[PDB]
């Protein structure tokens, strides 16, 4: 034994138990989601009121890549702004060469090698955070998940956090009843609804609902965040669904 | 990041024993046999081609190799160290030598500068020793045929004729039997071929074993005409046909 | 600055040096000495621009005294001017070259011979029985190349040396206010105060 | 092992916890600070009597208004005096006056917690620093490795620091003179000295405005200590 | 992360010894024996290769003895690859001095030169020390003819005669025994090889398990000749001191 | 580059590396310092379990680092030769840039700074050396002594021995060596460090090396026939 | 326990010890309070001395003329931090002639954190901090823990025995987020917030440090009989 | 050939008296023949009862005003809002400019 | 017992963080196969798409290297695309510097030289992946050349990689035993790609849909993958027969 102190150390399974300890911390964070809908994604995500005290919709918790990627990230809060801060390098530096902005494929390998390079090497630590990530580019919309270990694909729709097993099963329900597709006001309802249904492994504190989205229709494929008439509308679409 | 493993990771142990180095030559004892055989009008070196499986293609896998025109390598131990060896002996016989005096390495200084590297890996930082023992054979104006082993721990000495790997305890015994300072090059491809039969278990043919030899100057394979004082390269690899047709006179 | 003497006779190396330093309009000093001592048997005099000879011939005195100190030893005559030529080369290939010319004057007491060198700034070093820098040689070698004998004594080779001092004084449009001259032999190093 | 930069789970740093131990075996020193200037004593402690004493220099001049006496390992306030020294003469070569007492004490803690894997340990030695300045008056600070300075109106440092802070407690007041702060350093390092007390083994300093910081003659302390003795005769 | 694996190779022990100096000193007693003896009219090097082989090709081998320049050798006991290393740099220093002088290097001059470089893996870089001890056999003209010794702590010291590698305790009281001041090198020629013959490890003393040297004035008139004994010359001198 | 803290603190306040370099000094053959009216002897034991040597050529013990300042040591040899090396650099260097020789405090103060450096610098060890140095200011017939050691702490001395069996010559010289009255010739000088190193060192023949240092740079060192004559004059006293 | 001897390492159930006893040094320091109303933002701070004849810590370091901070914790640290912080708004003043956000202030003090919990060779920073300000969209308060987590509130605490002072902020919260325009008041009741979390001793002359900030106030440190009037 | 310097124009002056100070100038702006500006502030309040001029090249002159009013924030943070004396402002400016000795600010400063 | 955790030798001989690495290989769970025809070289490799909620179209272990090269890849996601992002890089850098494209067992070669790097070098973990690049190249015609985290490369006829590899490489041999030649005799490339996939099934005693294989072909001058209905095509004509 002793594999597990170090990281990049295979394990004789062949296993790297510094990165498996990061989950951990992904896995003890807030309930985050992503949808993919017609001509677009939606992001929410769920944020613990752990006292009377904290400033309604102030602690923003969503981050903007460029203006057309949204990113958001269940675990250690910091590592997920780190990361949000080398892909808003990667893609200046992307930008500033070849003019077009990032596509999502591209910038999602971007996050994905310098997560994985930080499973290299014993003198870093794994990221604790899965990041939901995604957007619209010139080939539709994207939507990613991406885990300490640095591997990623692409989603239908997605979840982490503390939540993610009720979230997946809502997710999943979606995928089948609609073959078709969703649309993006309907993603955003279905999203805050998804974030109430997962609060139930939150239950003690409450909560405030926090949603995004970037579609071709609705936003002009730029990243948005869901504010007043349109929330309010889907926090009442939420509270009708759990009663 | 940064290699922050700037200390050694070869160290005397109480008893005076350099750990990792014994513990390198353990790796090149468990190797496959490798051996050459110094005559008066060359220098023999060969091994047997142990194929991992038989769709490998193992004509791709060279295991004696062209360090110079005039001398090759082969080896016992860890096949990837070898071939980085390889890649590092061949391009410091340049830049340490030819891009100076415009000419090729005598043997003797090209294993000075290949056990130098191996040393090296031996007490610098954050590195283990190469887990190969290597044979060079050359030749030279000034210094005539001679064959070199090389260790793990950079040290090297001149041989008549030796072994290494797998079988080397038993192979030095019946080379101690049959050499003598008379021998002809086709005399010693032939003791080469006994000696290493021995070794191998399964097949034993032209494409099994891995055979190249140090000799005459060969016009044929230089490429081009027109220069008296360039005669060709005296390290040639033989066909697995050639290797075949002194089998059916062993 | 300016001039710059010296030579070998039978048992000691004689270096004559001038006493004026001239900053453009006035001569601010005539009692100026353009030497240093390397050794107690190795004398070095120095001509070039103003602020790097002295530069130059403090430093080869402090490596010499440092060789001195560490090996209990001083060092040939010889082994001093190969020290100080190289480190003229090294400097004329330099961002700023040390725009110096020196003669190292020195008694070998192993081989028990006076020895001169004369080294320019370019690091070009020759082993003579008299030597110049400057314009100095050009009013003095036809004298020395008359006169001159191996088996010189001392007092013979002073009075040679004021014979070209004398025409130097005669011939030069410069005023370098006469010359300090120093001996070097196998008793060490000795300046003559009245000249 | 483990990390030089670490922390404890009670949150405080293994190495600058273990250096506060090594101050605690060094020699004594006593700051008492007043409205007519601030007194400095040490306690020299010459591990032989051939060592000769005037040689230990525990007490020393930052400046012409800063003095400095220390306790512990003290070949390592040598570069802390080079930096403290370097730091008041810049200051007034960038503007033509004098450093605060309080910032130039800054700038020394500014190095304390500069190592890792910069210098590869803390410091093992702490630092009285006074001084005067014409905003802030006469003052005394203590400067430790851990990077925390705080002024105080008297403080020991050193062996004998809490049998000697006590006795500082009870003894300081806000109308003290200078010559009643002299006799009250003397008399306490008198107190926690292993040796008996004279002019060879403690040594006495001050900073005034008029004469700037002064190191005291061992004849001049002499004076003091049989002007203490008789005092103490008295009743 | 990296301290974890970190040896330490440069601290002291809680009695003051440098660990991995003291074991690099217990793998150089393994080593082949070599001797150094200095005379009034030169210096003689001889050492014992270590359990050679029939096929090994003597005439071109060299593992003991090396030429640092025209005035100075050395014999090697340790690491081979550690000491051609050392070596190297030597050669180097040597020259880098007959540039700068025009004069060649002072045997002590060079002997501290490598020393220091053995020490300076003793107290920083967290490098294993060189696992090599060097015999110095030199002359200048300055102390004449000069026998040095240097081990893996970088500390060095002069001698008349010394040994280093395997069965020093016993060849150094052998040596302490027959040796006087007024010896010449054809005695001490004789002496050295007596004493390895007595201290070998191996059942005989032939030349094929030899490497010989001697630095003589005997160069025709003012000047020193170095000579590094072949095989066959090895056989003969054997045969002249009545050993084989 | 190797950043390793080798030196560091303990939970009872002690650097181990720099005690455990002190230890190096107790192993090293003893030295030591005595200072008359009017010069400073600095005597070193030689083992004798070294015969066979070349005294010519062997590195002495006692080292001069300018033309009228000594230094010698205890402790690991081929420290020492770094910390000379850089003290005699730095001798230069101060005559070259103040126009003055070193002060014999100044060149201690540089030496047990360096010291004291390798006490907290990374990937270092300290100095196995504790050192001596003694000599005269330049223009001064005052006698120095000053006295170096691994944590970088110097001092001044009257007299001072280091290295083993140090505990026992010191209190030799505490008890023979009267500050109100120091040795006030050559002779006396040197045969009070004779007799401090004959407690300890075995025979007097080869063992016990001196040197005096006089005011102006006059430093000599005495030969083997001059201490014999000193060693056989101490013990004729003595049987009485 | 195996998993705290560095930064680098997460223990088995996804933990990173070294940031937790960083966050332990907070708790034994002295407490600090932060409140504010729409017009006004203010600090409180219990000063720490370490005898009768030392004076008390400072606890408030001033960043900007509209922004500043108080401390808990490793003071050494909250000055490398407070140093930090002096210069960001120093850049946004002379690149952007723009006062720094104390939102932006907040989201730099987290990035800096952060680069000390995943590195190897460092540690991580041990002081907690309390940033009020006045920019463009009002009063604002923030707290930071050098886990890197930074929360914009109405009030806190932090420090030992800050719970007390944070159940009393999360009572009165309705009244004193509307004491707009009277600084007395606002600053009244952070001294009666900071009242509940002592204990043995009470605020004196000496003890005592408050700070403002507000729409028409330059962040100002009061000290000494200026905080008389309110003990 | 690229030319880093120019010539703003523009006069200042300053004079002292028993118990007071004045720092005048000019407002007009120019370059060659022409005017950039009519009112364009040359003289300004640096704070601590210090007003400062550099006339010359503005650019430069911005460029150090700037960089002073700068060094008077960070002498407060740095020494406990201790209030800047002239004579420390005037040393002070001294190193601002020397430390551009080889490439220096075109402007005749007043304070 | 830190000769286990970093690439140093243990009293065996043996490099322990290589073996181990030789084990996250498998942990995909996910087997492929590799032959040559006359004209073409074909790789194929099992698709498993576990969760409905992925977009099965960004689900690949499948790379196209350059314009000829592919490479497939055997282990975890991260490594495989940091394997393949390299393995691109200096496949472009090669024909900057040398003015001609790099062939396959070159840049098989020069991925194994940074392997064996990772394996004496401590501070670098190895890759947890095996690489197996395929082309036509121009010179050596058909090539497959296999790399693993030992540093260790070779040229194959045909060659299997994963759990299941023994099962797939005895049925190959035999098939190669039987036609004594070392590539598939056949035109089209479709009908390569046919064998592959029939051979595999053989050997895996499983049968596949379109979703459950993921194909490459290289091609003289270009390498491609196919789409599910291409795939499609492929096994409806295996059935029909
Ligand atoms: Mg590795």
């Amino acid at each position: 034994t002793g594999y597990d102190l170090s990281n990049s150390v295979f394990s004789p399974d062949g296993r790297n138990f510094q990165v498996e300890y990061a989950v951990k911390a992904v896995e003890n964070g807030t309930t985050s989601i992503g949808i993919k809908c017609n001509d677009g994604v939606v992001f929410a995500v769920e944020k613990l009121i752990t006292s009377k005290l904290l400033v309604p919709q102030k602690n923003v918790k969503i981050q903007v890549v460029d203006r057309h990627i949204g990113c958001v990230y269940s675990g250690l809060i910091p590592d997920g702004r780190h990361l949000v801060n080398r892909g808003r390098e990667e893609a200046a530096s992307f930008k500033k060469l070849y003019k077009t902005p990032i596509p999502i494929p591209a910038f999602a390998d971007r996050l994905g090698q310098y997560v994985q390079a930080h499973t290299l090497y014993n003198s870093v630590r794994p990221f604790g955070v899965s990041t939901i990530f995604g957007g619209v580019d010139k080939n539709g919309a994207h939507l990613y998940m991406l885990e300490p270990s640095g591997s990623y694909w692409g989603y239908k729709g997605a979840a982490t956090g503390k939540g993610r097993q009720s979230a997946k099963a809502e997710l999943e329900k979606l995928v089948d009843h609609h073959p078709e597709g969703l649309s993006a006001r309907e993603a955003v309802k279905q999203a805050a609804k998804i974030i109430y249904l997962a609060h139930e492994d939150n239950k003690e504190k409450d909560f405030e609902l926090e949603i995004s989205w970037c579609s071709l229709s609705e936003t002009n494929g730029l990243h948005k965040f869901v504010k007043g008439d349109l929330l309010q509308e889907a926090i009442d679409f939420a509270q009708k669904e759990i009663n | 990041m940064t290699d922050r493993y700037s200390f050694s990771l070869t160290t005397f142990s109480p008893s005076g024993k350099l750990g990792q180095i014994d513990y390198a030559l353990t790796a090149v004892k468990q190797g496959v046999t490798s051996l050459g055989i110094k005559a008066t009008n060359g220098v023999v070196i060969a091994t047997e081609k142990k194929s991992s499986s038989p769709l490998a293609m193992s004509e791709t896998l060279s295991k004696v190799s062209l360090l110079t025109p005039d001398i090759g390598a082969v080896y016992s131990g860890m096949g990837p160290d070898y071939r980085v060896l390889v890649d590092k002996s061949r391009k410091v016989a340049h830049t340490s030598y030819k891009r100076i005096y415009g000419e090729y390495p005598p043997t003797k200084l090209l294993v000075s500068e290949v056990a130098k590297i191996m040393q090296e890996a031996t007490q610098s930082g954050g590195v283990r020793p190469f887990g190969v023992s290597l044979l060079i054979a050359g030749h030279d104006e000034f210094n005539g045929f001679s064959l070199y082993q090389v260790d793990p721990s950079g040290s090297y000495f001149p041989w008549k004729a030796t072994a290494i790997g797998k079988g080397s305890v038993a192979a030095k015994t019946f080379l101690e039997k049959r050499w003598n300072d008379e021998l002809e090059l086709e005399d010693a491809i032939h003791i080469a071929l006994l000696t290493l039969k021995e070794s191998v278990e399964g097949e034993f043919n032209g494409d099994t074993i891995e055979l190249a030899i140090i000799g005459d100057e060969n016009p044929d394979l230089l490429g081009y005409t027109g220069i008296p004082t360039d005669k060709g390269p005296r390290f040639r690899k033989l066909t697995s046909q050639e290797i075949n047709d002194r089998l059916e006179a062993l | 600055m300016d001039i710059i003497l010296g030579i070998r006779v039978q048992d000691s190396v004689i270096l004559a040096s001038s006493k004026a330093v001239t900053r453009g309009i006035s001569v601010l000093k005539d009692s100026d000495d353009k030497t240093r001592q390397l050794s107690p048997h190795t004398l070095m005099s120095f001509a070039g621009e103003a602020g790097d000879t002295v530069q130059f011939a403090e430093y080869i005195q402090a490596n010499i005294q440092l060789y001195s100190i560490r090996e209990d030893y001083e060092l040939s005559p010889q082994a001093v001017s190969s020290f100080v030529r190289q480190e003229l080369a090294k400097s004329i290939r330099s961002r700023r070259p040390y725009q110096v010319n020196v003669l190292i004057g020195g008694y070998d007491k192993k081989k028990n011979k006076p020895e001169l060198y004369q080294i320019d700034y370019l690091g070009t070093k020759v082993e003579l029985p008299y030597g110049a820098h400057g314009y100095s040689g050009f009013y003095t070698f036809s004298l020395l190349d008359h006169h001159y004998r191996p088996d010189m004594t001392t007092e013979e080779g002073l009075d040679l040396l004021k014979l070209c001092v004398q025409e130097l004084e005669k011939r030069m449009p410069m005023d370098f206010k006469g010359v300090i001259v120093k001996i070097v032999d196998k008793d060490g190093i000795r300046q003559v105060d009245d000249f | 092992d483990r990390g030089v930069s670490t922390f404890s789970p009670e949150g405080r740093l293994f190495q600058v916890e273990y250096s506060l131990e090594a101050i605690k075996l060094g020699s004594t020193a006593i700051g008492i600070a007043t409205k007519e200037g601030v007194v400095l004593g040490v306690e020299k402690r010459a591990t032989s009597p051939l060592l000769e004493s005037d040689s230990i220099e525990k007490i020393v001049e930052i400046d012409r208004h800063i003095g400095c006496a220390m306790s512990g390992l003290t070949a390592d306030a040598r570069s802390m005096i080079e930096h403290a020294r370097t730091a008041a003469v810049t200051h007034n070569l960038y503007y033509d006056e004098d450093i605060n007492v309080e910032s130039l004490t800054q700038s020394v803690c500014d190095l304390a917690l500069r190592f890792g894997e910069l210098m590869s340990r803390p410091f093992g030695v702490a630092l009285l620093i006074a001084g005067h300045d014409a905003d802030d008056g006469y003052q005394l600070f203590h400067a430790e490795p851990s990077g925390t300075f705080y002024r105080y109106n008297a403080k020991a440092i050193g062996s004998g620091s809490e049998g000697a802070q006590a006795e500082l407690l009870n003894e300081w007041h806000s109308s003290l003179t200078l010559k009643e702060a002299e006799l009250l350093v003397l008399k306490i390092l008198k107190q926690v000295m292993e040796e008996k007390l004279d002019e060879n083994n403690a040594q006495l300093s001050c900073i005034t405005k008029q004469d700037g910081f002064k190191i005291y003659d061992n004849e001049k302390t002499a004076e003091l200590i049989k002007e203490l003795k008789e005092k103490e005769a008295a009743e | 992360g990296s301290r974890r694996y970190d040896s330490r190779t440069t601290i002291f022990s809680p009695e003051g010894r440098l660990y991995q100096v003291e074991y690099a000193l217990e793998s150089i007693s393994h080593a082949g024996t070599a001797i150094g003896i200095m005379a009034s009219d030169g210096i003689v090097l001889a050492a014992e290769r270590k359990v050679t082989s029939t096929l090994l090709e003597q005439d071109t081998s060299t593992e003991k003895l090396y030429k640092l320049n025209d005035k100075i050798a050395v014999a090697v006991a340790g690491l081979t690859a550690d000491a051609e290393i050392l070596i190297n740099t030597a050669r180097i220093h040597a020259q880098n001095y007959l540039k700068t002088y025009n004069e060649d290097i002072p045997v002590e001059i060079l002997v501290r030169r490598l020393s220091d470089i053995k020490q300076g893996y003793t107290q920083h870089g967290g490098l294993r020390p060189f696992g090599v001890s060097f015999i110095y056999a030199g002359y200048d003209d300055r102390y004449g003819y000069q026998l040095y010794t240097s081990n893996p702590s970088g500390n060095y010291t002069g001698w008349k005669a010394i040994s280093v590698g395997a069965n020093t305790s016993a060849a150094q009281t052998l040596l302490q025994m027959d040796y006087k001041d007024d010896m010449k090198v054809d005695d001490a020629i004789e002496l050295a090889l007596k004493t390895l013959s007595k201290t070998t490890d191996s059942s005989a003393l032939t030349y094929d398990r030899l490497e010989f040297a001697t630095i003589r004035k005997g160069a025709n008139d003012g000047e020193v000749y170095q000579k590094i004994f072949k095989p066959q010359e090895i056989k003969d001198i054997l045969v002249k001191t009545g050993i084989t | 580059g190797y950043d390793r803290a080798l030196s560091i603190f303990s939970p009872d306040g002690h650097i181990f590396q720099v005690e455990y370099a002190l230890e190096a000094v107790k192993r090293g053959t003893c030295a030591v310092g005595v200072k008359g009216k009017n010069c400073v002897v600095l005597g070193c034991e030689r083992r004798s379990t070294l015969k066979l040597q070349d005294t010519r050529i062997t590195p002495s013990k006692v080292s001069k680092i300018d033309s009228h300042v000594v230094l010698s040591f205890s402790g690991l040899n081929a420290d020492s030769r770094i910390l000379i090396e850089k003290a005699r650099v730095e001798a230069q260097s101060h005559r070259l840039t103040l126009e003055d020789p070193v002060t014999v405090e100044y060149l201690t103060r540089y030496v047990a700074g360096v010291q004291q450096r390798y006490t907290q610098s990374g990937g270092v060890r300290p100095f196995g050396v504790s050192t001596l140095i003694a000599g005269f200011d330049p223009r001064d017939d005052e006698p120095k002594l000053y006295q170096t050691e691994p944590s970088g702490i110097y001092s001044s001395w009257s007299a001072q021995t280091i290295g083993r069996n140090s505990k026992t010559v010191r209190e030799f010289l505490e008890k023979n060596y009267d500050r109100k009255e120091p040795p006030a010739t050559v002779e006396e000088c040197v045969k009070l460090t004779v007799r401090s190193l004959l407690e300890v060192v075995q025979t007097g023949a080869k063992n016990i090396e001196i040197t005096v240092v006089k005011p102006d740079s006059d430093i000599v060192a005495l030969s083997s026939e001059e201490i014999n004559q000193y060693v056989t004059q101490i013990e004729q006293e003595k049987q009485e | 326990n195996n998993y705290d001897g560095d930064t680098v390492t997460f223990s088995p159930t996804g933990r990173l010890f070294q940031v937790e006893y960083a966050l332990e040094a907070i708790k034994q320091g002295s407490v600090t309070v932060g409140l504010r109303s729409n017009t006004h933002a203010v600090l409180v701070a219990l000063k720490r001395n370490a005898d009768e004849l030392s004076s008390y810590q400072k606890k408030i370091i001033k960043c900007d003329e509209h922004m500043g901070l108080s401390l808990a914790g490793l003071a050494p640290d909250a000055r490398v931090l407070s140093n930090y912080l002096r210069q960001q708004c120093n850049y946004s003043s002379l690149v952007f002639n723009r006062k720094l956000a104390v939102e932006r202030a907040g989201h730099l003090l987290c990035d800096k954190a952060q680069k000390n919990t995943q590195s190897y060779g460092g540690r991580p920073y041990g002081v907690g901090l309390l940033i009020i300000g006045y920019d463009k969209s009002g009063a604002h308060l923030l707290e930071f823990q050098p886990s890197g987590n930074v929360t914009e509130l109405y009030g806190t605490a932090i420090g030992a025995r800050s719970q007390g002072a944070k159940t009393y902020l999360e009572r009165t919260l309705d009244t004193f987020i509307k004491i707009d325009g009277n600084p007395d008041e606002l600053i009244k009741a952070g001294v009666e917030a900071i009242s509940q979390s002592l204990r043995d001793e009470s605020l004196t002359v000496d003890n005592l440090s408050i700070a403002i900030v507000g729409k028409d106030t330059p962040f100002t440190i009061y000290d000494g009989e200026a905080v008389a009037k309110y003990i | 050939q690229f030319n880093p310097y120019g010539d703003n124009g523009g006069t200042i002056l300053g004079i002292a008296g028993e118990d007071f100070a004045v720092l005048a100038g000019d407002t007009r702006n120019i370059t060659d023949y022409s005017i950039n500006s009519r009112y364009e502030p040359k003289v300004f309040d640096c704070g601590d009862n210090i007003v400062m001029s550099a006339n010359g090249f503005a650019a430069d002159g911005d460029a150090l005003v700037k960089r002073f009013k700068n060094s008077v924030k960070w002498y407060h943070f740095d020494h406990n809002d201790k209030k800047l004396s002239i004579n420390s402002a005037a040393r002070n400016i001294q190193h601002l400019l020397y430390g551009k000795r080889f490439f220096p600010y075109y402007v005749h400063t007043i304070i | 017992g830190y000769d286990r955790h970093i690439t140093i030798f243990s009293p065996e001989g043996r490099l322990y963080q290589v073996e181990y690495a030789f084990k996250a290989t498998n942990q995909t769970n996910i087997n492929s196969l590799a032959v040559r025809g006359k004209d073409c070289t074909v790789v194929i490799s099992q698709k498993k798409v576990p969760d409905k909620l992925l977009d099965p179209t960004t689900v690949s272990y499948i790379f196209c290297i350059s314009r000829t090269i592919g490479m497939v890849v055997n282990g975890p996601i991260p490594d495989a695309r940091n394997a393949a992002l390299r393995a691109k890089a200096e496949a472009a850098e090669f024909r900057y510097k040398y003015g001609y494209d790099m062939p396959c067992d070159v840049l098989a070669k020069r991925m194994a030289n940074l392997s064996q790097i990772y394996t004496q070098r401590a501070y670098m973990r190895p890759l947890g992946v095996i690489l197996t690049f395929v082309s036509v190249d121009e010179e050596l015609g058909p090539s497959i050349y296999k790399t693993d985290p030992a540093g260790y490369y070779v040229g194959y006829k045909a060659t299997a990689t994963g759990p299941k590899q023994q099962e797939i490489t005895t049925n190959l041999e035999n098939h190669f035993k039987k036609s004594k030649i070392d590539h598939i005799n056949e035109e089209s490339w479709e009908k390569v790609v046919e064998f592959a996939i029939t051979h595999m099934i053989d050997a895996l005693g499983t049968e596949f849909s379109k979703n459950d294989l993921e194909v490459g072909v290289a091609t003289k001058d270009k390498f491609f993958t196919l789409s599910a209905e291409n795939i499609e095509e492929r096994l409806v004509a295996i059935a029909e027969q």
